[PDB]
DNA sequence: TAGGGTTAGGGTTAGGGTTA
């Protein structure tokens, strides 16, 4: 069956929407997005808007106005913008 | 971007239970720092058994050495023809006082949870 | 027999670190004494020329004054040899921070070793090589006579077939770079046939340089464990220890007619004439204008104007030239801000070719063209003769000083010229 | 047909799809894999459309290289040096530990650097008569490298517009430092001086064996080309600038002789006679005894550039490129047929694309119902094209290098007592 | 006649494709 994402009119009823969630980096890599509202992501019925990661930096790059950082948390790597 | 670093206790990698070219992160205690050839031999105990891992260091010079201390090494493994297994260091930090059993139980629990979540797919 | 075994000869490649124990004050004294001696020999070498008698006599006097080992009296050489050994390894520990410091140390040690070998008797050089871990090969008189013509036409200071009573050594090319570069040695399938004295000196010098480089590279990884609280002030002591206000975009012509030194006046004139310049001149000019108080926006406008006068397209300018200029000032990219080239570096930089104008005219210009350009600047005939004499003496900096004094109508400049920023800042102070 | 910049991209895509010799290119770069990941640590620098400059593009394997080449479709291909880590991950290692280690020694020759001497064309124009310049330059440099230093493998590539590049690819040369290469280039350079300097040679009485060999191998070409083709001594201003190369003591006499003479041959003969007379009558002259030799070298010797060889991380155009102005594909030049190399006969991208179309037309009735992979299809494709002699020469060079590797490994077996 | 003051509050956006 076509898994229908929960309607956007009921996202805020979750207590997780306004919080900083802790996730495995592989999960945040492999977890899907939402079509009705781009820019936000949906995981197992719980919409997620904010994440918190921790690990060892393994990549540094500088630009005109924003830094770059490649973090690792023993399962995957994601870029960071500061 | 590089590949992630999975944990591995010393005795498994000592027996060569990982594919060549994989990226791994392990621990141990330093035993000797061969100055001229840029080679590090660290050791880790296991009951009555002691295991040895060879670490190339050509990417972290300059580097202070603390004889008889624990270490954490992250990098890639290359199966050499005669030297056997040597890990190419990318980051090599020193930690002291951290108890091993908590760490070993931690990776055991994480592996168990990953396998448990793997039982649904 | 520790004393004799430790120090058999007045010369030594310095391959064995010592094992005795020394007091701290003696350590500091040896360090400062040898660094003073090295600086003095550097200055003496840069002032006079190699050989002669006054230069070597003054160097010998400096060595004897600083209680080091310089001669080979066969009595009581234990103390000077030991002091030289210890102090040399102390400075080896010291000068292992930056590549340029290593190069300077290697060059000065090379000069000192060349001097000491130049005061070494031939039987003693043979014994010193025998104690050294070096291997040489001697060719046979058959091929010696077979290759007579090439070895005599190479002119290694040879005087009309003087090869009688000589031994010729065969050396791979990658070890005799000094005679290799100057085209003074016959070459064949990666080999060199050479006379005795010059090549033995140069081969010893080159292998010593390579081995010292390798040892310095090895010792580079030691200071990671040099966390001792003591000796820290000494290492810090040995570790060594152009912002004029903003200017307009239209006074550059007058300042150039007034404040540009000769080493860049030709470049400015060519830029103002053809409105186009190649890489070697372009980076030099950009670095100089950056170092005299020109902003990013002012420099961009200046370059775009002077290149619009060169019949370009503004889109092409934005794509190539301003694009290069942005990283020329470290606006983006790696942003490693670059210091302007020094006078010495520019004089000893890449030799310009056709279509290029970078480089001081005192080194890379014809004497007649130099005289004509000086006359275009209204230089007195006496000043012209003095400039010509200084050029003949290879004292380009003194010629630049004379040009500064003539253009600014000052009897004495009073400051040694080392960088174009110094010239421009002093000119602005005068203005 | 006339190359048009408004039609190139599709032809470039087709070329990268079909004709680019990926197999031989990888075989050369891989070097047989005697050293672990030697090819894996190479730096590339493409140049996409709109003149955007990118670099540091490593490649894990040949198949990945083919896929990325097919997708990206770049204009210029370049080769860097071998580093201690994969270039695409250069930001993952501490600064200062990512240094260049080995690269191939190269030289460059710019045809435009002879404007003040040459008169056949103007600026960026070429003629068949001036090709002898780079021909004799190639001969001189190749002979000097082959004999004086004994470098075994050499590979000459024609850039496409005005230049020819040297790709020395021996074993004991890739490990050299910067100072040694600077010494090589200094020893191989004779034309010295900037714009302000007129005379490019200051030779004493003594002559080096290298100069002797050069002057011996340069006589057979100087006469015809210089006297007949270019006619250096034709006009008044010609010999007016000529006489600046000789002492003023005979300037008026030589000018009168040129006025009396009619053609350049007579003027050159009179110059030779006057020079020979002055050599027998040398009286306190700082000038060398080889006026004729030094003028021939000044107007005839090749000119190098120390900057392209001093650096170790520098970049230079890869072979088999596509110049965006004439469409001529950079091809190797045979060593034994250098005198029969016309620059204008090199096949172009448009001609080779029409050849591919005709090849498909032939395949419509000659090759049908083939269940082969892309490898064999592309093999027969570039076999049927006009690049066959060029790839054959490249393969012959690769076979020579392979034979050298076989000899070196057999020598290592002899030394190591492993049979 | 029993709590204090009771107030709703931060809730955007920023750009790669580079060497002496």
């Amino acid at each position: 069956r076509c898994e229908e994402e929960t309607p956007s009119l009921l996202w805020g009823l979750d207590p997780v929407f306004l919080a900083f969630a802790k996730l495995y980096i592989r999960d945040i890599l492999d977890m899907k997005e939402s079509r009705q509202v781009p820019g936000v992501f949906l995981y197992n019925g719980h919409p997620i808007k904010q994440v918190d990661v921790l690990g060892t930096v393994i990549g540094v790059r500088e630009r005109d106005a924003f830094y770059s950082y490649g973090v690792d948390d023993s399962t995957g790597v994601i870029n960071c913008i500061c | 971007l590089p590949k992630p670093g999975t944990y591995y206790l010393p005795w498994e990698v000592s027996a060569g239970q990982v594919p060549d070219g994989s990226t791994l992160r392990t621990f141990g205690r330093l035993c000797l720092y061969d100055m001229i050839q840029s080679r590090v031999t660290l050791m880790a105990q296991h009951g009555s058994d002691q295991h040895q891992v060879l670490v190339c260091t050509k990417l972290v010079e300059p580097f202070h050495a603390q004889v008889g201390s624990l270490y954490i090494v992250l990098g890639e493994l290359q199966h050499q023809q005669d030297r056997g297994s040597v890990v190419k260091a990318r980051v090599l930090t020193c930690v002291e006082g951290m108890n091993l059993p908590l760490l070993e139980q931690a990776i055991r629990e994480q592996r168990l949870y990953k396998q448990e979540r793997g039982g649904s797919q | 027999d520790q004393r004799n075994a430790s120090y058999p000869h007045c010369l030594q490649f310095y391959l064995q670190p010592p094992s005795e124990n020394i007091s701290l004050i003696e350590f500091e004294n040896l360090a400062i004494d040898r660094v003073k001696l090295l600086k003095s020999v550097e200055n003496l070498g840069v002032s006079y020329v190699k050989g002669t008698e006054q230069y070597q006599s003054k160097l010998e006097s400096e060595l004897r004054k600083l209680k080091f080992s310089y001669r080979e009296n066969l009595e009581d050489e234990y103390e000077p040899r030991r002091r030289d050994h210890i102090s040399h390894f102390i400075l080896r520990l010291a000068y292992c921070q930056s590549e340029e410091l290593r190069r300077w140390f290697i060059q000065q040690e090379m000069d000192l070793l060349r001097f000491r070998f130049s005061i070494l008797p031939k039987d003693k050089i043979q014994d010193f090589l025998k104690d050294s871990q070096l291997q040489f090969e001697a060719i046979s008189d058959e091929e010696k006579t077979l290759r007579e013509q090439e070895i005599v036409a190479s002119s290694p200071s040879l005087s009309g077939l003087k090869l009688g009573f000589e031994s010729i050594y065969k050396i791979p090319f990658a070890d005799a770079l000094d005679l290799f570069r100057g085209r003074k040695v016959y070459l064949e399938d990666g080999f060199a046939y050479v006379p005795l004295k010059d090549i033995v000196a140069i081969i010893l010098n080159e292998f010593r340089a390579k081995l010292s480089k390798a040892l310095a590279l090895t010792a580079r990884s030691l200071p990671a464990v040099q966390s001792d609280e003591r000796l820290q002030p000494l290492l810090n002591h040995l570790s060594h220890s152009g912002n004029v206000g903003k200017i307009s975009l239209d006074q550059i012509d007058l300042l150039s007619t007034k404040s540009f030194p000769p080493c860049m006046r030709q470049l400015h004139k060519a830029l103002r004439e053809n409105h186009h310049l190649r890489h070697g001149g372009r980076m030099q000019y950009g670095l100089f204008l950056k170092g005299i108080g020109l902003t990013l926006e002012q420099a961009l406008q200046f370059w775009k104007q002077e290149f619009i006068k060169g019949k370009m397209d503004p889109d092409k300018f934005d794509k190539g030239y301003s694009y290069n200029i942005r990283h020329s000032f470290g606006k983006e990219g790696k942003r490693t801000d670059y210091t302007p080239f020094s006078c010495l570096k520019i004089i000893l930089s890449n030799p310009p070719s056709q279509g290029d104008y970078h480089g001081c005219p005192f080194r890379h210009s014809d004497p007649e063209l130099l005289k004509q350009k000086l006359q275009s600047y209204k230089i007195s005939p006496g000043g012209i003769s003095q400039i010509l004499d200084l050029v003949k003496g290879t004292h380009y900096q003194v010629a630049c000083q004379k040009y500064f004094e003539m253009i600014h109508n000052v009897d004495d400049c009073g400051f040694s010229l080392n960088h174009p920023n110094q010239f421009f800042c002093e000119s602005q102070r005068i203005l | 047909e006339t190359f048009d910049p408004t039609e190139l991209p599709e032809l470039l895509k087709l070329y990268y799809r079909r004709l680019f010799p990926y197999s031989q290119y990888y075989r050369w770069l891989n070097y047989g894999g005697v050293i672990k990941n030697y090819f894996q640590h190479r730096e590339f620098s493409f140049t996409l459309k709109d003149d955007i400059y990118i670099r540091y593009q490593s490649f894990n394997n040949q198949s990945d290289l083919e896929k990325e080449m097919q997708k990206m479709n770049p204009y210029k291909i370049d080769i860097g040096a071998v580093y201690s880590h994969r270039p695409n991950q250069h930001n993952t290692v501490k600064l200062g530990a990512f240094q260049a280690q080995e690269k191939e020694l190269v030289f460059d020759i710019d045809m435009t650097d002879y404007d003040d001497v040459r008169r056949c064309c103007s600026s960026a124009d070429i003629c068949p008569k001036c090709w002898t310049l780079m021909t004799m330059a190639i001969r001189i440099i190749d002979r000097a490298l082959k004999e004086d230093f004994g470098f075994k493998h050499r590979l000459w590539v024609y850039s496409g517009r005005r230049g020819v590049h040297c790709w020395v690819c021996d074993e004991s040369v890739r490990k050299l430092s910067s100072a040694v290469r600077s010494g090589i280039v200094e020893y191989l350079s004779l034309v010295k001086g900037g714009q302000d300097v007129k005379k490019k040679v200051h030779l004493s009485e003594k002559i080096h064996p290298f100069i002797r060999k050069s002057i011996n191998i340069i006589k057979k070409y100087f006469e015809e080309y210089a006297l007949v083709n270019q006619d250096i001594l034709e006009n008044k201003e010609s010999w007016d600038k000529i006489l600046a190369l000789v002492p003023e003591t005979i300037h008026d006499e030589l000018q009168q002789s040129f006025q009396k003479s009619h053609n350049s041959l007579q003027r050159w003969e009179h110059l030779k006679k006057v020079a020979s007379r002055y050599q027998n009558n040398i009286k306190n002259d700082k000038y060398g005894p080889w006026l004729e030799w030094e003028i021939m070298l000044q107007y005839c010797f090749p000119r190098l550039d120390i900057n392209v060889s001093k650096g170790i991380n520098h970049l230079l155009k890869s072979p088999f490129s596509v110049h965006p102005k004439t469409g001529r594909i950079s091809v190797p030049i045979d060593l034994q047929k250098v005198d029969q190399f016309d620059p204008f006969t090199v096949p172009t991208i448009s001609f080779i694309c029409r050849e591919l179309d005709a090849i498909s037309t032939n395949e419509e009735e000659k090759e049908e119902n083939e269940a082969e992979s892309d490898v064999k299809h592309r093999t027969r494709d570039y076999k049927k094209t006009s690049l066959a002699p060029y790839v054959k020469v490249f393969e012959h060079f690769l076979e020579n290098l392979d034979k050298s590797r076989k000899g070196e490994l057999l020598k290592k077996s002899d030394l190591q007592k492993d049979f």
